[PDB]
RNA sequence: UAGAGCACUGAUAGGGCUAGGGGGCCCACCAGCCUACCAAACCCUGUCAAACUCCGAAGGGUCCCAGGUGGAGCCUGGGAGUGAGGGCGCGAGCGAUAACGUCCGCGUCCGAGCGCGGGAACAACCGAGACCGCCAGCUAAGGCCCCCAAGUCUGGGCUAAGUGGUAAAGGAUGUGGCGCCGCGAAGACAGCCAGGAGGUUGGCUUAGAAGCAGCCAUCCUUUAAAGAGUGCGUAAUAGCUCACUGGUCGAGUGGCGCCGCGCCGAAAAUGAUCGGGGCUUAAGCCCAGCGCCGAAGCUGCGGGUCUGGGGGAUGACCCCA
RNA sequence: UCCUAAAAGGUAACGGAGGCGCCCAAAGGUCCCCUCAGGCGGGACGGAAAUCCGCCGGAGAGCGCAAGGGUAGAAGGGGGC
RNA sequence: UCAACGGAUAAAAGUUACCCCGGGGAUAACAGGCUGAUCUCCCCCGAGCGUCCACAGCGGCGGGGAGGUUUGGCACCUCGAUGUCGGCUCGUCGCAUCCUGGGGCUGAAGAAGGUCCCAAGGGUUGGGCUGUUCGCCCAUUAAAGCGGCACGCGAGCUGGG
RNA sequence: UCCCCCGUGCCCAUAGCGGCGUGGAACCACCCGUUCCCAUUCCGAACACGGAAGUGAAACGCGCCAGCGCCGAUGGUACUGGGCGGGCGACCGCCUGGGAGAGUAGGUCGGUGCGGGGG
């Protein structure tokens, strides 16, 4: 994706938002530059892009930088993005959160279970060239009460699980209405 | 009820500060345990009271593991 | 340390004691009173902490 | 719970840490005003929620009361209150995420969270999901 | 400390791991397996704490140096009074995140400034510290249509309730304004015209269950369109409707989010009201600008008194702040 | 003793929560020496826990007695005088 | 255990409706007031009941509020005095209406009724028991309303409490 | 000047743990032995003494590697002396000066003083 990023300097970060620009900074292992983008633009761009793909930032300098939001500071008091980071890549293997597509028909659904998920995006080390839109999650033969772990992952080549090879990925917990309530009020 | 109790203020802590003139025997700092260790021309007693053994200025010196020592630099 | 004209315009009555005292080190008796002290880092401080009571003038 | 008897009042300053993000589930319920949420309130919204969509998925209740609600039994000033009458509450300031459902339909969610909102004293909002987490 | 954090001290929502306890398989040879159960220690997600703190501000205290001549300070001594305080803002306990409630703290006014202007009136809210005079002059707060001093000022928006004249969860095609997305002159929205078929009475269930009590499963054909079917309805059927397609039709149309102001929610006791009259492109609210009224504050003139400075055989008196 | 106490000190309420009215001639003084709790693994009675062995284990023990603070680079454990 | 721990004597309890003096609204009881926890009523959400159908009628779990009658909290005016129940007498005001008036819905055939809205102008009984308010009861009634006025009224009365 | 090593002190984790490598002529430790000084509530393991042979295994020195630990921006943000405004209240906002924590990029498996021995 793209985004017309501008250079900052002595602008009021607070009064800046009032205008309509989203404060933030782009930087890598050798970079550190005050910048800012447009609220409306970044809004619709980040909706799709999010923090899994790479968003090139077109500075007035004409520099097309392979950046991805390393971090977002969300304003409390009615959610809304305040600040944004933009970590630029190069040719060195970089870590990041990669999407996970839970595809299949869990045995829980059949027995009237609950679609549980934990890591909708795992942190993994990978080269800048590899941009796997997502990883096929074989969640299907998973019955109610069973769990798929990080050590049970199918990793696309050139990638490693930069986590703790035993980290929960998903589950299948039970429903809850009648039985629980009626029995809880009397057994609590 | 039964709670309204409390031993009056003992008023401890830092009595003298770095960059202060001191005679000989001035109670530098009265402390609980040993939050401040002695040092150059400074000794303590039973209640861990810190005082000057010479005449000069008070100085502090934080030394992580070792501790937060405090001394006095004699001059006249 | 060019001159510093200062005119008392906002009564200190009802304001913190320290501020009252500031108009003493600066020496401001009544209202609408002129006062052209020097521009020393010290004297500045006072004028500053009471700026909302006196309109400074760079002379 | 388990710690010790009573606790202070303490004001409810800015809606700072009282406010998070949708960490689990799909939809979420956020507070707009600050106040103490009562145990009866949690359950009230709980039962209301789960009861709405019979055989519902998984209902996440992020908040959790632990503040001994103090109170006196219609008398005067002989020491500190017995409290415990209403039970306990939780420091709920604007932005917080009291509840959040999952594995269910959006319609089920929207209506439920709505009803459970009335079970709450604070005016509330319903946030989707987006992608606002913390990554790259 | 604020905050912040969970590294200790405790709480804790979910999940994994897994000791221990329950249940089932099964033979007592005493183990082995499963468990949409209770759950220790450990890990991940996530969070709470005055008496928890890995961390940690603004700030406050203090000593040296510098400005600071002030009804500043320090020393010795004489003479006191005071030892119910209160309101207010802020930070806390108690209280019920009650009280013209109460208990400390930081400051402030009233006290003793019930002296003056404003606030309708009103010890403490806003303005401002009254030595005396004056039929002078600018301004402060507030205010500038009439009671009332001074604009029915100027320009640009909002609000049709008299809102303004000031109550909540919650409710609402009120009305205006900004952004995103669907659909549309290759013919859209709506009304309107007709159709909206079979297997199938989807499986099951049930007395029945035929799209439409309920459960679960979760096709094919014809075609421009018709759904293993949305509601009303029947005992179950029928019958109507809708999404859908074509004709009509002719220009827009639909949804979401955010914002301004108003509407409902709104029931009290001697007569009624925003202080009153009365006000609607304002005499309401928001925004930007000029002008003016207005205090015992300031300036102007004159005068008293006290303190300090100067002329000064001159004590004296004169002038100045 | 701690919190309340608003980062110096101090600071109130019939505010929250807990102690003291002692004990020790060795639990002191000096000298020299010594290092915890637990966890795991291994072992006759024991076997959650006596005692012994190996590795890990910086202070979560110990420090007479409540708590706070301090503390093994000793205030702790032992012996001589 | 001068432990009331700055310790009046070496040596000390209780009673007064037989009571008194000094003083306080610095302080309780009555009333007012501020508040609204308690009380009355209204309202949002709506599991669920009502064959069927959540809104004829009804409402869990929980949330908002109005009033200012009760109990209650505070101790602000009044302790050189604000008379305190009930009754009687005279009333007057509110509306959240008991009746009569009108109206909507109905699980409204009709009659009768249920519930909600509008609506004080007027009306809203005699008696038994108790100091009672309150309430129970008899007989009737179109109905036998709730509440404010220092729970109106002792310089109008009563004095059973 | 400079290098390797020995003693000792400072900075007090960017020097710690851990896996790998590496040095013994010199320096260091282990090592031989327990007669004498002296010792383990049992042991020469520890402390101690006399001193050749052997190794660099243990310990340590040096170097490497980042998995753990640790150090940590910047940017913005919370909060806040000070000044001001708005709401019934719970609370909210602006100007002025100050400005964390957490998370991100990232840094580090040491640096340094005096003296002593050896080239
Ligand atoms: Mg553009
Ligand atoms: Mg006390
Ligand atoms: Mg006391
Ligand atoms: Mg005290
Ligand atoms: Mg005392
Ligand atoms: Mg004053
Ligand atoms: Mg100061
Ligand atoms: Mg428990
Ligand atoms: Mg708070
Ligand atoms: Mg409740
Ligand atoms: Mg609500
Ligand atoms: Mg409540
Ligand atoms: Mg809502
Ligand atoms: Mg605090
Ligand atoms: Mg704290
Ligand atoms: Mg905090
Ligand atoms: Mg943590
Ligand atoms: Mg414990
Ligand atoms: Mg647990
Ligand atoms: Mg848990
Ligand atoms: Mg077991
Ligand atoms: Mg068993
Ligand atoms: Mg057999
Ligand atoms: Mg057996
Ligand atoms: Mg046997
Ligand atoms: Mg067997
Ligand atoms: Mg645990
Ligand atoms: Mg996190
Ligand atoms: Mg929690
Ligand atoms: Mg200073
Ligand atoms: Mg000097
Ligand atoms: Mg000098
Ligand atoms: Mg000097
Ligand atoms: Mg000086
Ligand atoms: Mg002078
Ligand atoms: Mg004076
Ligand atoms: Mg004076
Ligand atoms: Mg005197
Ligand atoms: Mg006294
Ligand atoms: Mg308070
Ligand atoms: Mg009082
Ligand atoms: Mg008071
Ligand atoms: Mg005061
Ligand atoms: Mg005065
Ligand atoms: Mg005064
Ligand atoms: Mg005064
Ligand atoms: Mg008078
Ligand atoms: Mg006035
Ligand atoms: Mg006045
Ligand atoms: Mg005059
Ligand atoms: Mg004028
Ligand atoms: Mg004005
Ligand atoms: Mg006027
Ligand atoms: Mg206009
Ligand atoms: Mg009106
Ligand atoms: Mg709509
Ligand atoms: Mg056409
Ligand atoms: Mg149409
Ligand atoms: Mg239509
Ligand atoms: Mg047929
Ligand atoms: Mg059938
Ligand atoms: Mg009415
Ligand atoms: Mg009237
Ligand atoms: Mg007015
Ligand atoms: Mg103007
Ligand atoms: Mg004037
Ligand atoms: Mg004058
Ligand atoms: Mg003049
Ligand atoms: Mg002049
Ligand atoms: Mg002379
Ligand atoms: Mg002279
Ligand atoms: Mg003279
Ligand atoms: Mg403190
Ligand atoms: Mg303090
Ligand atoms: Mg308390
Ligand atoms: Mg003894
Ligand atoms: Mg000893
Ligand atoms: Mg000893
Ligand atoms: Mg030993
Ligand atoms: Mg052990
Ligand atoms: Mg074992
Ligand atoms: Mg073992
Ligand atoms: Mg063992
Ligand atoms: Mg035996
Ligand atoms: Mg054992
Ligand atoms: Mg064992
Ligand atoms: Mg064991
Ligand atoms: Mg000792
Ligand atoms: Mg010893
Ligand atoms: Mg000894
Ligand atoms: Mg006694
Ligand atoms: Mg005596
Ligand atoms: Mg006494
Ligand atoms: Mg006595
Ligand atoms: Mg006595
Ligand atoms: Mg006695
Ligand atoms: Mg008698
Ligand atoms: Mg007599
Ligand atoms: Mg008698
Ligand atoms: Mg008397
Ligand atoms: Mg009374
Ligand atoms: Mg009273
Ligand atoms: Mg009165
Ligand atoms: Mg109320
Ligand atoms: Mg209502
Ligand atoms: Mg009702
Ligand atoms: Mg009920
Ligand atoms: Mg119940
Ligand atoms: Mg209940
Ligand atoms: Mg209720
Ligand atoms: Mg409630
Ligand atoms: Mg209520
Ligand atoms: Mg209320
Ligand atoms: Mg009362
Ligand atoms: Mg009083
Ligand atoms: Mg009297
Ligand atoms: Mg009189
Ligand atoms: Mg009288
Ligand atoms: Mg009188
Ligand atoms: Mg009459
Ligand atoms: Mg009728
Ligand atoms: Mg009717
Ligand atoms: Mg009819
Ligand atoms: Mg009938
Ligand atoms: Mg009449
Ligand atoms: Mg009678
Ligand atoms: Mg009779
Ligand atoms: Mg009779
Ligand atoms: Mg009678
Ligand atoms: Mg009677
Ligand atoms: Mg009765
Ligand atoms: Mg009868
Ligand atoms: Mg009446
Ligand atoms: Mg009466
Ligand atoms: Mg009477
Ligand atoms: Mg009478
Ligand atoms: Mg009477
Ligand atoms: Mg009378
Ligand atoms: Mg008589
Ligand atoms: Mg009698
Ligand atoms: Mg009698
Ligand atoms: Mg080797
Ligand atoms: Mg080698
Ligand atoms: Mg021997
Ligand atoms: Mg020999
Ligand atoms: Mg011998
Ligand atoms: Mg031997
Ligand atoms: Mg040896
Ligand atoms: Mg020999
Ligand atoms: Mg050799
Ligand atoms: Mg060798
Ligand atoms: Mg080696
Ligand atoms: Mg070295
Ligand atoms: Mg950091
Ligand atoms: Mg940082
Ligand atoms: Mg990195
Ligand atoms: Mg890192
Ligand atoms: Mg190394
Ligand atoms: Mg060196
Ligand atoms: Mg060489
Ligand atoms: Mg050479």
């Amino acid at each position: 994706y793209r985004l017309k990023a501008y250079y900052r300097e002595g602008e009021k970060p607070s009064a800046l938002r009032r205008a309509g620009k989203l404060p933030g900074v782009m930087y890598n292992r050798h970079l550190n530059r005050k910048v800012y983008v447009d609220l409306v633009e970044f809004d619709k761009v980040f909706r799709q892009a999010s923090i899994h793909h790479v968003i090139v930032l077109e500075l007035p300098d004409g520099q097309s930088l392979p950046t991805l939001v390393r971090q977002v500071n969300l304003d409390k008091r009615r959610r809304r993005p305040e600040h944004v980071d933009f970590f630029v890549l190069s040719d060195e293997p970089v870590e990041m959160y990669v999407p996970l597509r839970f595809v299949g028909t869990p045995a829980g659904v059949r027995a009237g279970g609950v679609l549980q998920e934990i890591h909708r995006d795992i942190l993994v080390k990978v080269s800048p060239r590899n941009i796997p839109e997502f990883i096929e999650v074989d969640v299907s033969g998973l019955e109610i009460g069973d769990s798929l772990h990080a050590s049970d992952l199918k990793l696309p080549p050139g990638v490693e699980l930069a986590v703790s090879p035993e980290e929960t990925i998903a589950a299948v917990v039970p429903p809850e209405d009648v039985e629980k309530l009626a029995e809880e009020a009397a057994a609590e | 009820t039964k709670n309204g109790r409390d031993s009056q203020a003992k008023r401890l802590g830092v009595k003298r500060y770095e960059g202060q003139v001191v005679r000989a025997g001035n109670i530098l700092v009265r402390q609980r345990g040993t939050r401040f260790k002695p040092g150059k021309n400074v000794g303590m007693g039973r209640d861990f009271t810190l005082f000057a053994l010479v005449d000069g200025v008070v100085e502090f010196q934080d030394r992580g593991r070792l501790g937060r020592y405090v001394h006095v630099r004699p001059l006249a | 340390m060019p001159r510093l004209k200062v005119k008392l315009v906002k009564s200190p009555i009802g304001y913190p004691k320290d501020q009252k005292a500031a108009l003493k080190a600066l020496g401001l008796r009544r209202l609408q009173q002129e006062r052209v002290l020097e521009d020393t880092p010290a004297i500045r401080g006072n004028v500053e902490k009471v700026a909302h009571l006196v309109r400074v003038e760079v002379v | 719970r388990m710690k010790y008897r009573k606790q202070q009042r303490g004001r409810l300053k800015g809606a700072t840490k009282g406010g998070d993000y949708v960490a689990f589930g799909d939809f979420g319920l956020v507070a707009l005003e600050p106040a103490w949420i009562t145990a009866q309130q949690i359950e009230a919204a709980r039962v209301a929620m789960v009861r709405h969509f019979r055989r519902g998925g998984k209902i996440f209740i992020r908040i959790f009361p632990d503040k001994p609600y103090t109170k006196k039994p219609l008398e005067v000033r002989m020491g500190k209150g017995k409290g415990n009458v209403e039970g306990y509450v939780a420091v709920v300031k604007p932005g917080r995420v009291m509840f959040e459902v999952a594995g269910v339909t959006e319609e089920q969610a929207m209506e439920a969270l709505r009803i459970a909102g009335h079970k709450l004293p604070i005016k509330t909002k319903i946030v989707r999901r987006d992608a606002y987490d913390e990554a790259q």
